[PDB]
Formats: structure tokens, C-alpha cells, sequence
């Protein structure tokens, strides 16, 4: 069956109230990269 | 009520996303199925417990937060290749190879059943045990013969369900197997065929050989992590060993080398008569001049012949199988590999 | 003609190969350039299409 992490109702009743909606629109996606080199006096 | 809320919270086209690592902090980095990372939140309805570095996880298409953890049939791949039925016939099946039986009986049995020989004296017993020799000298059939006569469990591997392209799926059924030898009886690692992965310890610069190297390296650092392993026995098994790794014959992680040398037509006349044994033999047949005429032929090349003298009774529309078709199929079947011997020089 | 051009400015519909997935109006879908999705069913069809 679609389990989808159930967590039966006792430790995220209050997170699941606006905890999550403010997880959605401040909290943006980034993405992990690699850095090649840099510049000196100017990034 | 509360239930359908949170499961209308997120979107409804979830992506089966891919979990890399985790930080302790409601964020972790994750990896989707073209192999673009992305810095994304996890919720705290996602029940922090299960959540493994290569799971899945469910993801969304505006924020790629993690929605939920997702089950992949928990492991498809370390309960197939895990015995559960018998195997053959235990020790009547083979024969002429009881020189080698003491060693595999003191090494595996020994630890377990009486384990008070190591005591006495103060002597650990062994951990590898190598298997090679001519191709297929009867190396399957002997590790199906100690693993017949058993009190624990044993497992099988083939060597070929082992190697994939997922990048890390190579050193995460290492630690699959060996926790199912730990969570049940200290079986034993039977994986067959390990040269075509570890051998020579080539580097190269391609992303084809470090799916490879990385594997065997951790398989090596995950059978000698020497924190605790509860007396887990390793039988790896090929046909040759000259091209093989040279570090793992070295002391110190195998100090068992037990080689099957060629056997003798002393050995073929159980073996004529295993293979003539689940078939219609008619009582006017003869095996023993195919005994004593042909010189050289292993257990495949006599089931070679039963089937061809089953072959040959189903043509001419027949139940039992005469003695002109075991003729026959003995100088049909037999011929070849016949070349190349010194008669007529030696005495 | 006028049927056969409101139809015609519609996009485009995606094929997903399924073998099997699983029931609560879950199915699980996977495309060819992409890996596999969970989606929801219509209710023109039925649940039980594996």
C-alpha cells in the first residue's frame, strides 16, 4: 500500500499546521554545484 | 479530517524522487532521476525513521520538498537469491573428493557445532575459503553438498546480480546481504564467479570502470571492518586464479586456498549411474563398455548423452530407451573434444 | 469542422508504460525521457487497469 511515512498522529499534528506553509513560499529550492575557481578584489 | 488535510497539502503529481544524504536540520539534498541535485526542505509528517541514504522519496514539482518516503518492495534483491528449499543429494551425490571434505567440515561446521576445539587452545578459525581450479571440476556441486548439511541458514549468490548502473547500488547490497547473515543464522557468503570484478586494480578515467573498483574496494573494506561480524563464513568460488586480486590471497583475510584437481574414471561410475536414474533405463542396456571405452568426459558430457538417448527413444515414438541409442549418443555426442594426446610413446 | 478544430487547439498527451503499481487511486507511472511518477486516476476509467 501508499504508506508515504503515515507517522500516526501524535508528533506532527502541531507541525502540520502552518510549520509547513512556511516551509512552502520562504523556504526556496536550491541546487548544489561545483566551484571552478575565483577572482581577486571582485568574486 | 486531519488526515485528509495534510494528504491534499501537498501536490498531487508527486515525483519519485532520490535520496543522497541526510542533515539533521528539516533540509536534505536529494538527486531526481536525471541526476539534478537540488537543495530542497523535508516536512516533519515525513517519519524521520526509515529514511536511508539511497531510499526514494516523493518530491514536488514547484519546491521538490520531500513529501513522503516511498517503499521499493522493501528488497527485491537480497530474498531471491537467499536459499529457502533444499538443495541435492548431501554427501552420496559426490565422489573421490574426500581429501577435500575435512577441510570444509572443521572449517564450517566446526566453528558452529563444537566450538570448543578453538577454545581449548586458543586458535580462530578460518574466514575465507577459495574454491578454484579446472572449469567446472565439480565446484557447484560440492558447495551444494556442504550446504545441504547444515543447522544455519545459506545464501547464493550468482555473481552477475550484483553489478548494476545506479551508482550505488554496488556497495548497497554488500551491506543488504551481510545484515541478512547477521538477522538470521551466521550463514554463509557463497558469491560464485567474483573475477570478472576483482581483478589486476586498474584505474582508469572513464565512468565505466568506477562502478567497479569502488564495489570491490568496499566489499573488501565491508568484510573486514573488524567491529563485529558474529562468525560470518565467506566460500568464493572461479576457475582460474592467476588473474585475479592479488590482496585478497594474501594473509591475513584468506588463509584457505583448496584446489579440485582432475578426477578419474573411479568417480565417472556413480555419476553413470546418478544420471541413469530418472529415466525409463530398459533392462537390455549396457553402461559399463561405455565405461571403459571413452577416457575423457565430465558430468555435463554424460548428461549430454542421457538426453540424447531420451532424445533418440522419443523419435522412432518409444517409452524406454534401448542400448543401440546409449551407443549412439556415445558416438555422437562424445566426439567433440577429442584431440590431442601422447599415445603409443609412454610406459 | 468546428468539432474536429476545438479538439485541435488542445495540447498535447503524454504515454507512460505501466506494468503494475499499487491501489488508493495511486498508480505509478513511468515515462521514457523521465523516471517514474505517482499520479491520480481519472474518473472516467476504473481503478483496476494493471
Amino acid at each position: 500500500e501508499s504508506d508515504t511515512g503515515l507517522a500516526p498522529p501524535a508528533l506532527w499534528d502541531l507541525a502540520a499546521d502552518k510549520q509547513t506553509l512556511q516551509s512552502e513560499q520562504p523556504l526556496q529550492v536550491a541546487r548544489c554545484t561545483k566551484i571552478i575557481n575565483a577572482d581577486s578584489e571582485d568574486p | 479530517e486531519e488526515r485528509s488535510k495534510v494528504d491534499d497539502l501537498r501536490g498531487t503529481p508527486m515525483s519519485v524522487g532520490t535520496l543522497e544524504e541526510i542533515i539533521d536540520d528539516n533540509h536534505a539534498i536529494v538527486s531526481t532521476s536525471v541526476g539534478s541535485e537540488h537543495y530542497v526542505s523535508i516536512l516533519s509528517f515525513v517519519d524521520k525513521d526509515l529514511l536511508e541514504p539511497g531510499c526514494s522519496v516523493l518530491l514536488n514539482h514547484k519546491v521538490h520538498a520531500v513529501i513522503g518516503v516511498l517503499m521499493d518492495d522493501t528488497d527485491p534483491l537480497v530474498t531471491v537469491m537467499k536459499v529457502e528449499k533444499a538443495p541435492q543429494e548431501t554427501y552420496a551425490d559426490i565422489g573421490g573428493l574426500d581429501n577435500q571434505i575435512q577441510e570444509i567440515k572443521e572449517s564450517v561446521e566446526l566453528p558452529l557445532t563444537h566450538p570448543e576445539y578453538y577454545e581449548e587452545m586458543g586458535i580462530k578459525p578460518p574466514k575465507g575459503v577459495i574454491l578454484y581450479g579446472p572449469p567446472g571440476t565439480g565446484k557447484t556441486l560440492l558447495a551444494k553438498a556442504v550446504a545441504n548439511q547444515t543447522s544455519a541458514t545459506f545464501l547464493r549468490v550468482v555473481g552477475s546480480e550484483l553489478i548494476q548502473k545506479y551508482l550505488g547500488d554496488g556497495p548497497k547490497l554488500v551491506r543488504e546481504l551481510f545484515r541478512v547473515a547477521e538477522e538470521h543464522a551466521p550463514s554463509i557468503v557463497f558469491i560464485d564467479e567474483i573475477d570478472a570484478i576483482g581483478t589486476k586494480r586498474y584505474d582508469s578515467n572513464s565512468g565505466g570502470e568506477r562502478e567497479i573498483q569502488r564495489t570491490m574496494l568496499e566489499l573488501l573494506n565491508q568484510l573486514d571492518g573488524f567491529d563485529s561480524r558474529g562468525d560470518v563464513k565467506v566460500i568464493m568460488a572461479t576457475n582460474r586464479i592467476e588473474t585475479l586480486d592479488p590482496a585478497l590471497i594474501r594473509p591475513g583475510r584468506i588463509d584457505r586456498k583448496i584446489e579440485f584437481p582432475l578426477p578419474d574414471e573411479k568417480t565417472k561410475k556413480r555419476i553413470f549411474q546418478i544420471h541413469t536414474s530418472r529415466m525409463t533405463l530398459a533392462d537390455d542396456v549396457t553402461l559399463d563398455d561405455l565405461i571403459m571405452a571413452k577416457d575423457d568426459l565430465s558430468g555435463a558430457d554424460i548428461k549430454a548423452i542421457c538426453t540424447e538417448a531420451g532424445l533418440m527413444a522419443l523419435r522412432e515414438r518409444r517409452m524406454k530407451v534401448t542400448n543401440e541409442d546409449f551407443k549412439k549418443s556415445k558416438e555422437n555426442v562424445l566426439y567433440k573434444k577429442q584431440e590431442g594426446t601422447p599415445e603409443g610413446l609412454y610406459l | 469542422l468546428r468539432e474536429e478544430l476545438q479538439l485541435l487547439q488542445e495540447q498535447g498527451s503524454y504515454v507512460g508504460e505501466v506494468v503494475r503499481a499499487m491501489d488508493k487511486k495511486k498508480v505509478l507511472v513511468k515515462v521514457h525521457p523521465e523516471g517514474k511518477f505517482v499520479v491520480d486516476v481519472d474518473k472516467n476509467i476504473d481503478i483496476n487497469d494493471v
